[PDB]
């Protein structure tokens, strides 16, 4: 609760002025009606002279006030939402390029496209269209109330009848319903699972039989019998007689109680003329308050997510007072309960490939994903050439550290710069290079456009092509230290052999840190380190781990027939 | 040659309805125990059709839906035959009852290979 | 629209029929009420006060018989609410299986599961929370205008005169406030979808050292886009609070005028009494009703998407192949031309696959692949051309020979939530259990058993134990084998990291021994060795044709295709000598 308040604690001020200033407009839209009958009942006292143009106009000196003042606020108050939204902006940028790589990871595995927009939306009307549209539409029926009270005063309460008919109704509602106020929402949460398997289950009913097509039905009939056995019974008949309590009904009680006129009342007739005009629509001015409310809750909401983003710690930036990495009692945890890498030294060689393996809960993705800085270690250090990774920025570490990883993004722009990304001033000679050492040059010679065919949005080259450019990039980047994952050479099997070539060419003259999954690729590593439950339990070449009988022997053997 | 496929049948002959008969098939030149084994039956002036085959593992059988229940296959690896087990012999089942191997594994087109079959004529 | 008398359920036509009638006479004796209130009034006071309630008698008469007529149009609406919201939801259930599943795009899937899931008690109080509000406050305007002809025509035609014109105007207000919030949502994705661009690529930009130059150029673009917004915004709502300015410019406007342009009429003060009840319920439940209004035609409209375009396949049941049933039949491509859209996927395919033998398809993922499989299995169908199992159009098969005359085992493993037992059976759930275990052991699903404390009785949804994607492959294999379809097509996908799946397609393939005409997509030289035929496909056409031993003496695509799978299987990271410098093989 608190994220939301401490991200519009800039916007107090501005916006308690927009619910007093809105206050005062809506009682000033509602003064061409006081002072009608004034005119009117003017008239009644005889007056009619010459100059009754004045209270004429002083009725369009008051429409045009509360249009002039409601046209102002609301300019001024969607302009404070622009500056609060684009300073926002700026502070998510900032916010998106210090947070840890490894916090993008999967965090959007779905189009978050509409989720984002759709908390803009209601952060937008959270901000200017809140405010005054709450408070409009509940100083508007409590200032002709108060009016009307003051004008009859059993004629007041003689409107002070449906009203109670109807709430304590929809009291004896929401006790009468009882187990159906909880079940409607669930019920409407899990029902839209089954929608979603019956839409995923399709190619499925037209090729085998299936029960899908009975086992989603079954799911929809008892949800529409849900609410239709608590939304006929006790609505078909008792909301049927108090949503006709509220139209029309007003003015005819009015006027059975404007009968005692000035026989028993002893009022002046145009004393109900604000009755008149007011009363009639008092049923409907007091039911809208709860849609004003309603879109506050929504926009909080956004609020807080908002700020939690903003909450999220980032990568802490540390002092410091031939790629060799050295692990030096390495552990991390995501959580701050459950270990993931228990104590690991281990040092790469220049030069050198070393082999990452182990079964599941090994932790190899992510002790790989430390090199790279995508999250920092709990305990230990990890440096590279003597100088720790904590104590680098994002382009010291990133010369030295390139990673090809699963998902490799593309950028807006041409094949060129996507190859270029990591030095776009180098010629196009060398993007060659690096294109034809990632066996995708022929690929790219072959379209139309070739190097300046546009990646990013659609593209007429598949995920396996889509690896070979982000490839032939990390080749240009040329950097001393590459982690690898060997998951990216099967990820596409109709072009994993050329994918494999062009990891031959990246793997070379640089320290290589490989995610094995199939022990058969690793054979001729330079190191093999074999993790289990995040410790380390075997290192060595290929054969020395075989001859040991140990983890590496089991794994193996396991791998066959 | 020397490892020529050869498959011959035998078992058949005229038998009343209701009746039962087992039928053989020596096979010479591959282990049926490699390949999977199928039963053809076909009357003169039709086209053939499977009646039941048996898998290279041994376990998985199917029968045709005219058959089953009715004619069995089993396999005797000692022996390298086929035999076929049918019994409430109807008047639907006269024909002619072949044995099948096909050479598949070998990067090639399969070859079919077929015996001389043995009537089978039922009466009622 | 046309999409509630859709939505119009059958033997209900008569109660909406009535309804249409007797929702229209409330409106006739609200209109007379309204009349009524100028001579009551007029008489109450204005001149000669108090004339004992005479057509108070007169309004009670109409406002009670409008609650007689109106305590049945809800109670009716109620009932005829739920009728269409039974028979709605119905009907798209019903359709979905039959809709050619090239319809099923991800956004029409997210509007399909909007339509059956989110539109409950909407469609509920559909008619009584906004049909019958707003088709009487519609035609209220008018029906004063004709029950005030009565008592002055130069007053009445002028309501007829004016009512046309302030309709334009809110039906221009409501089309500059629906323009307006189209550049609203516009600008706003145009806001986020650069946040969202430098959030995706944040590994690349990092690692590229971009980071800090889209940094700017994205600060300054949406700085930029937020100058644009401010100037928007001077020019636009001077114009949208000018409208509710209009509401009330026109009740002073003329009671400002029947007040000095008049003088012979002081009980005229409930003329502008009279025209007030004319506008309260104007825009103010029209303003009120336009945010439900698309809220809920829309609804009706993502709601039209499944039944208005079904798109469902042809499938005329002319056929059901009684001729040699459970044979395995030929495969015939006649000029099959295919496209998803506009891209052409088969550019006329000509081939005849022979009964009982096995097909691998191969090529450089152009979908067409995949497309050649789904036109067999029938989940689509060819835009131009025939396919024919046994000389019988595909297309002229009865959907229950249709549906068993193919078996298919995707690239996914389509399992449902259940038992591990229940997946398997779906290919046939009366087959006898000597088939089902014969099914699964081919599969090798019997060695995910042994770690299965249930067994097959294990279920395999999220309420229970979890499933790798080699294991659920191979219970994908044998619920296909289970089927005893004479034809068998398998979309390969297997796990690299499951010696087992990939050995039960295997098995699937050459130890099945029921006869089926079987073609696959495959990538793996395992699983295409065992074949008698390849087709080689490439954009669209099918380049090479033969057997195995044929098509590498020919030295062609499927040759260089076979030695690099070859070679693949063989890779070791480090192990090529440092040869690639005069080769690059
Ligand atoms: C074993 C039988 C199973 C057969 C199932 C086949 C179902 C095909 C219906 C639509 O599905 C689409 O198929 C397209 C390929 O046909 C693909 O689109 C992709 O492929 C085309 C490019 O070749 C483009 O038209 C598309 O834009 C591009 O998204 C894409 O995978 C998929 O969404
Ligand atoms: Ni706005």
């Amino acid at each position: 609760a608190e994220a939301g308040s401490r991200l519009l604690a800039p916007l107090k001020k501005p916006l308690i002025v927009s619910g007093v200033l809105q206050a005062l407009i809506t009682l000033i839209e509602l003064a061409p009606f006081v002072l009608l009958v004034e005119l009117a009942r003017l008239l009644l006292g005889g007056a009619e002279a010459e100059r009754l143009w004045t209270l004429g106009l002083t009725a369009v000196s008051l429409i045009g006030l509360g249009a002039v003042l409601a046209a102002a606020m609301t300019l001024w108050l969607h302009r404070v939402d622009a500056r609060f939204a684009h300073e926002l902006r700026g502070r998510l940028l900032t916010k998106l390029s210090r947070l840890p790589l490894g916090w993008f990871t999967r965090r959007g595995s779905a189009s978050t496209k509409q989720l984002v927009q759709d908390d803009t939306l209601a952060l937008h009307y959270l901000i200017t269209h809140a405010i005054p549209d709450a408070v409009a539409a509940v100083v508007a029926p409590v200032a002709v109330l108060v009016y009307l009270f003051v004008a009859d005063w059993r004629v007041a309460l003689v409107l002070f009848i449906p009203v109670l008919v109807y709430l304590v109704l929809m009291s004896v509602m929401t006790i009468q319903s009882g187990s159906k106020i909880a079940q409607a929402p669930r019920w409407a949460e899990r029902m839209g699972g089954e929608a979603g398997a019956f839409l995923e289950g399709q190619p499925v009913i037209r090729i085998f039989g299936g029960a899908a097509a009975s086992r989603f039905r079954r799911r929809l009939d008892d949800y529409i019998d849900f609410l239709v056995s608590w939304q006929r019974p006790f609505v078909g008949k008792k909301t049927l007689m108090d949503l006709v309590t509220r139209p029309a009904t007003f003015l005819w009680i009015i006027l059975v109680a404007g009968v005692p006129l000035v026989v028993t009342g002893r009022m002046d007739p145009v004393n109900l003329l604000p009755f008149l005009l007011l009363g009639t629509t008092f049923g409907a001015r007091l039911l809208g308050i709860g849609y004003g409310l309603s879109g506050i809750q929504t926009g909080m909401l956004a609020a807080r997510r908002i700020q939690t983003v903003l909450d999220e710690p980032e990568l802490v930036v540390r002092d410091r007072t031939p790629g060799t990495v050295e692990l030096d009692r390495v552990s991390f945890e995501y959580r701050p309960g459950v270990p993931v890498i228990r104590d690991v030294t281990l040092t790469l060689r220049p030069g050198t490939v070393t082999a990452l393996v182990g079964p599941s809960g090994s932790g190899k993705s992510t002790l790989a994903a430390l090199v790279a800085r995508f999250h920092d270690v709990t305990q230990g250090a990890i440096r590279v050439d003597g100088r720790d990774i904590r104590t680098l920025t994002a382009d010291e570490l990133y010369r030295r550290v390139g990673f090809v990883l699963q998902d490799a993004q593309l950028v807006h722009g041409s094949v060129a710069e996507n190859i270029a990304l990591a030095e776009p001033d180098a010629g196009l000679e060398r993007i060659r290079t690096a294109a034809r050492d990632a066996q995708i040059h022929d690929r790219i010679t072959r379209m139309p456009d070739g190097y300046d065919s546009v990646l990013g949005a659609g593209s007429a080259l598949s995920g396996g092509e889509r690896q070979r450019v982000t490839i032939a990039r990390a080749i240009l980047a040329d950097t001393p230290v590459l982690v690898l994952d060997e998951a990216t050479a099967f990820a596409d099997p109709e072009s994993e052999y050329l994918v494999q070539q062009a990891i031959n060419r990246l793997t070379r003259d640089r320290t290589v840190l490989v995610i094995a999954h199939r022990l058969h690729t690793i054979t001729h590593a330079d190191q093999i380190v074999v993790l289990d439950d995040g410790r380390i339990v075997e290192v060595g070449t290929h054969d020395e781990l075989l001859a040991a009988g140990g983890r590496y022997r089991g794994l193996w053997d396991s791998g066959r027939y | 040659g020397p490892s020529q496929v050869q498959l011959v049948e035998s078992g058949g002959g005229l038998v009343q309805a209701g009746g039962s008969l087992r039928l053989s098939c020596a096979a010479s030149g591959f282990p049926v125990s490699s390949s999977t084994m199928t039963w053809y039956r076909q009357a003169p002036g039709k086209e053939r059709e499977w009646v039941a085959a048996i898998n290279s593992y041994g376990y998985y059988t199917v029968y045709a839906d005219s058959v089953k229940g009715r004619f069995t296959i089993s396999r005797d690896n000692a022996k390298n035959t086929v035999y076929l087990q049918m019994n409430s012999l109807k008047p639907e089942d006269t024909a002619v009852y072949y044995c099948n191997v096909k050479d598949t594994g070998q990067m090639r087109e399969s070859y079919d290979y077929w015996g001389q079959g043995t009537q089978v004529t039922v009466s009622a | 629209i046309r999409t509630l008398l859709r939505l119009v359920p059958a033997e209900k036509r008569g109660a909406v029929a009535g309804y249409a009638v007797l929702t229209l006479l409330s409106v006739l004796l609200r209109a007379v009420g309204a009349v009524l209130l100028i001579p009551l009034l007029a008489a109450l006071f204005s001149d000669t006060p108090s004339d004992a309630w005479l057509w108070l008698g007169w309004l009670t008469a109409v406002t009670l018989a409008g609650w007689v007529t109106d305590t049945n149009t809800a109670r009716l609406g109620f009932d005829l609410g739920f009728a269409v919201l039974s028979r709605t939801q119905h009907d798209m259930a019903d359709r979905l299986p039959n809709v050619a599943m090239s319809w099923f795009t991800p956004d029409n899937t997210a509007t399909a599961r909007q339509a059956i899931a989110a539109t409950g008690p909407e469609l509920a109080g559909l008619v009584v929370n906004l049909l019958t509000p707003l088709i009487g406050a519609a035609l209220l305007p008018a029906a004063i205008g004709v029950a005030l002809l009565f008592v002055s025509v130069p007053l009445g035609l002028a309501a007829l005169a004016g009512v046309a014109v302030l309709f334009g105007a809110l039906a221009l207000s409501g089309r500059l406030s629906r323009a307006a919030d189209k550049v609203a949502g516009e600008t706003n994705s145009a806001f986020t979808e650069r946040i969202i661009e430098f959030a995706r690529t944040q590994q690349a930009l990092r690692a590229a050292r971009r980071v800090e130059p889209a940094r700017s150029q994205v600060g300054s673009a949406l700085a930029a886009q937020h100058g644009a917004g401010l100037r928007l915004l001077t020019m636009q709502i001077p114009g949208q609070v000018l409208f509710s300015l209009a509401g009330q410019v026109a009740l002073i406007g003329f009671a400002g005028m029947a007040v000095w342009l008049t003088v012979r009429g002081q009980l005229g003060v409930p003329e502008a009494i009279a025209l007030i009840v004319v506008l309260v319920r104007y825009l103010e439940p029209f303003a009120a009703i336009a945010d439900l209004a698309p809220a809920l035609e829309t609804t009706r409209a993502t709601l039209n998407r499944i039944q208005a375009v079904l798109d469902a396949p042809t499938l005329p049941a002319g056929r059901r192949r009684l001729d040699r049933t459970g044979a395995a039949p030929s495969i015939e491509f006649d000029d099959v031309r295919f496209s998803y859209g506009d891209e052409v996927v088969l550019d006329g395919v000509s081939f005849t696959l022979r009964p009982g033998n096995t097909t691998a398809i191969v090529g450089p993922s152009g979908s067409g692949k995949t497309t050649i499989l789904s036109l067999i299995a029938g989940l689509q169908q060819p835009a131009s051309g025939r396919v024919l199992l046994d000389g019988v159009d595909v297309t002229t098969l009865d959907p229950e020979a249709r549906r068993a005359a193919v078996s298919v085992v995707f690239q996914h493993p389509y399992l449902f939530d259940g038992t591990l037992r229940d997946n398997v059976l779906v290919g046939d759930p009366e087959a006898d259990p000597d088939d089902v275990t014969a099914a699964m052991r081919l599969a090798r699903v019997d060695e995910l058993l042994d770690r299965l404390p249930d067994g097959d009785a294990t279920v395999v949804g999220e309420g229970g134990t979890a499933l790798s994607g080699g294991e659920r492959q191979r219970v994908s294999i044998a619920r296909a084998l289970l089927k005893p379809a004479p034809v068998l097509l398998v979309d390969e996908a297997t796990s690299a990291l499951d010696n087992a799946n990939e050995a039960a397609v295997v098995d699937a393939l050459t130890a099945d021994p029921r006869p089926r005409t079987r073609v696959i997509v495959a990538h793996r030289l395992a699983s295409i060795r065992h074949a008698d035929r390849v087709l080689f496909v490439e954009a669209g056409r099918v380049v090479e044709d033969g057997a195995i031993d044929e098509l590498l003496a020919a030295g062609g695509r499927f040759a260089q295709f076979w030695a690099q799978q070859q070679a693949a299987s063989e890779w070791a990271i480090g192990s090529t000598a440092r040869a690639l410098e005069v080769l690059f093989q």
